[PDB]
């Protein structure tokens, strides 16, 4: 079973037990092989496992990381997955002296969009994006890639897993505490990485969720019935919330140009009905001129 | 989120018709029968109550069982237990908070041993192709009551208790797709409650037209007229309740 695969070193922890790089001995293909540990006790197999190879068998797409195979031993399950270099947070690190180009941004915006309004349209959210689970390889292309925290989703929605994104990429109708989140949570997810790479630094790096609250209010302003219908009934709001005064995008990521900060406001928009899409915000301006560069 | 309604239904409809279990599959059992298999099906009901399970963990728990029979003999002694090991699997893709191996284990009357239940999902899993993301009844149901106005507690209630009464008879039900079933339980609601007919959008979404839905219609019809005598009586007891309004009550219409 794994006869054919020859590890060559660990590569990181995710959301079920470790990833290691490896060679297929017979064709030569670099991969990355996650194990997951089974044991007649751990109550079998994991939800988030089962979640994960379910819904990316569904999931060929050329910006979502492909999984080859599911080996089943006897204690041990292996995914075997297509493999990349390097993941976004590491490039964002290794790229602060002279930031990230911004053809090449735009390219990586594009590709994820496209990615996520498939995921999308196959009803299944990831629910987990940030830079660690954004992989990109030396020619150009950009992936999504832990899909362990990914669910399916019913039209339309029920009330699913509360906390859920990472906090510095949590968007506000979870941090409130809502009963409905869809697919404009990811958005909101994208949104935010698309800030950093053009920032290098996170927009919103909150340590707990009220403070995460406080930040994006700090730079969307503080939302009232106008900008958000629903919000000062929702769960988790407070009367007691500071009005902190919406600043101008221009402030918020000043590189950015008349377009993507067009772009970057539709994706933070408080009400998730208004929320742009992924579908839709592949058509907008900011890319009328967008191509594939490569990076390193 | 109407920019992914009909990418949505597009692809339901795609997926239905490759998760679909043989139809001939009970005639091809050496051992179990129809009414082996409600037995099953009305126990995971009940299974599904004692753990407020969601009704979309005890659909997806049917589609497993029927395709992991449409290619695996199983034994009379065994077929709990393929339907143990699939209510798991169910739960744990479907439920924020899916019960314990152990609880499971406890609701088979000790049976089976937890060691056996996580073989099976293994196996249910390997025959599956870990394929579980399965098309529902149930997320048809969903998708059409937006098509309905003004929206109707009672309407909607009395469409999942036939959609899920459908689950129990796998004659003559096993060879209609999901939407279809779907359209049917939905019109025979409409029709049962507000005495309308299955409206135009849902023939400008579906492509189903009242006809193409008759032969199905024909069949819920008089499980729905039979539904008090019939042996198995869990999703009876189940739709009697306040939560759904209480439409198991409700009197069939005549035709
Ligand atoms: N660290 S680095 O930037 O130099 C770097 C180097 C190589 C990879 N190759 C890789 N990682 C993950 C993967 C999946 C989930 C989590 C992680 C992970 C990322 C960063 C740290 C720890 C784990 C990687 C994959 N999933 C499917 N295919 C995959 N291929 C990722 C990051």
């Amino acid at each position: 079973s794994m006869e054919n695969f020859q590890k060559v070193e660990k590569i990181g922890e995710g959301t079920y037990g470790v990833v290691y790089k490896a060679r297929n001995k017979l064709t030569g293909e670099v991969v990355a092989l996650k194990k997951i540990r089974l044991d007649t006790e751990t109550e079998g197999v994991p939800s988030t496992a089962i979640r994960e190879i379910s819904l990316l068998k569904e999931l060929n797409h050329p910006n979502i990381v492909k999984l080859l195979d599911v080996i089943h031993t006897e204690n041990k399950l292996y995914l075997v997955f297509e493999f990349l270099h390097q993941d976004l947070k590491k490039f964002m690190d290794a790229s602060a002296l002279t930031g990230i180009p911004l053809p090449l941004i735009k390219s990586y915006l594009f590709q994820l969009l496209q990615g996520l309004a498939f995921c999308h349209s196959h009803r299944v959210l990831h629910r987990d994006l940030k830079p660690q689970n954004l992989l990109i390889n030396t020619e150009g292309a950009i992936k999504l890639a832990d899909f362990g925290l990914a669910r399916a989703f019913g039209v339309p929605v029920r009330t699913y897993t509360h906390e859920v994104v990472t906090l510095w990429y949590r968007a506000p109708e979870i941090l409130l505490g809502c009963k409905y989140y869809s697919t404009a949570v990811d958005i909101w997810s994208l949104g935010c990485i698309f800030a950093e790479m053009v920032t290098r630094r996170a927009l919103f790096p909150g340590d707990s969720e009220i403070d995460q609250l406080f930040r994006i209010f700090r730079t969307l302003g503080t939302p009232d019935e106008v900008v958000w219908p629903g919000v000062t009934s929702m769960p988790d709001y407070k009367p007691s919330f500071p009005k902190w005064a919406r600043q101008d995008f221009s402030k918020v990521v000043p590189p950015l140009d008349e377009d993507g900060r067009s772009l970057l406001s539709q994706m933070l928009h408080y009400d998730p009905n208004k929320r742009i899409s992924a579908k839709a915000a592949l058509a907008h301006p900011f890319f009328q001129d967008v191509t594939k560069p490569v990076p390193h | 989120v109407p920019d992914y309604h009909e990418d949505i239904h597009t692809y339901l409809r795609e997926m239905e018709v490759k998760c679909k279990p043989k139809v001939g599959y009970m005639k091809k059992q050496p051992d179990i029968t129809n009414s082996m298999r409600a037995i099953l099906v009305d126990w995971l009901v009940e299974v599904g109550e004692e753990y407020k399970l969601q009704n979309e963990t005890l659909h997806l728990a049917v589609n497993y069982i029927d395709r992991f029979l449409s290619s695996m003999s199983v034994l009379r002694g065994k077929l709990q237990l393929v339907g143990t090991a699939a209510m798991l699997l169910a739960s744990k893709f479907e439920e924020i908070y899916p019960p314990e191996v152990a609880e499971f284990v406890y609701i088979t009357d000790d049976t089976y041993t937890k060691k056996q239940v996580l073989r099976m999902e293994h196996l249910v899993l390997k025959v599956l192709t870990f394929d579980l993301a399965a098309p529902t009844v149930n997320q048809f149901l969903t998708q059409y009551f937006l098509h309905q106005q003004p929206a109707n507690c009672k309407v909607e209630s009395l469409a999942m208790f036939l959609g899920e009464l459908s689950l129990i008879d796998a004659d003559p039900y096993l060879k209609y797709l999901p939407s279809v079933i779907a359209g049917a339980a939905f019109h025979l609601a409409l029709y049962t409650v507000t005495g309308q007919s299955w409206p135009e959008s849902l023939i400008r979404k579906t492509g189903y037209t009242l006809e193409s839905l008759k032969p199905c219609l024909m069949d819920l019809h008089q499980t729905y007229l039979k539904a008090p005598q019939h042996a198995q009586q869990s999703i009876r007891e189940k739709y009697k309740n306040s939560k759904y309004h209480g439409v198991s009550l409700l009197n069939p219409p005549e035709t």
